[PDB]
């Protein structure tokens, strides 16, 4: 689902 | 000034990174992976160091779309 965004950020930059 | 120059620069760019984050996973989680791999390619060029991203993208992503993702990058 879209709270897959919460991996991405936690990769973040 | 300058892109950059501001306080409120960093602010907007954080909000951008996650929206995009954001708008991209609920696009691929509706079955839009054209414009999922648009905002998921935005978030990665504003982030200055994007490795664990891309790394963690081609780990979640089907690898057809990480191909177009590779496109788009």
């Amino acid at each position: 689902g879209p709270r897959l965004s919460r991996l991405l950020s936690a990769a973040g930059c | 000034g300058p892109l950059g120059s501001d306080l409120k620069d960093a602010e907007a760019v954080q909000k951008f990174f996650l929206e995009e984050i954001q708008l991209g996973e609920e696009l691929l989680a509706q079955g839009d992976y054209e414009k999922g791999v648009d905002h998921l390619t935005n978030a990665i060029a504003v982030c200055g160091q994007p490795q664990q991203l891309l790394q963690v993208l081609q780990q979640t992503l089907p690898p057809p779309v990480f191909q177009m993702l590779l496109t788009k990058l």
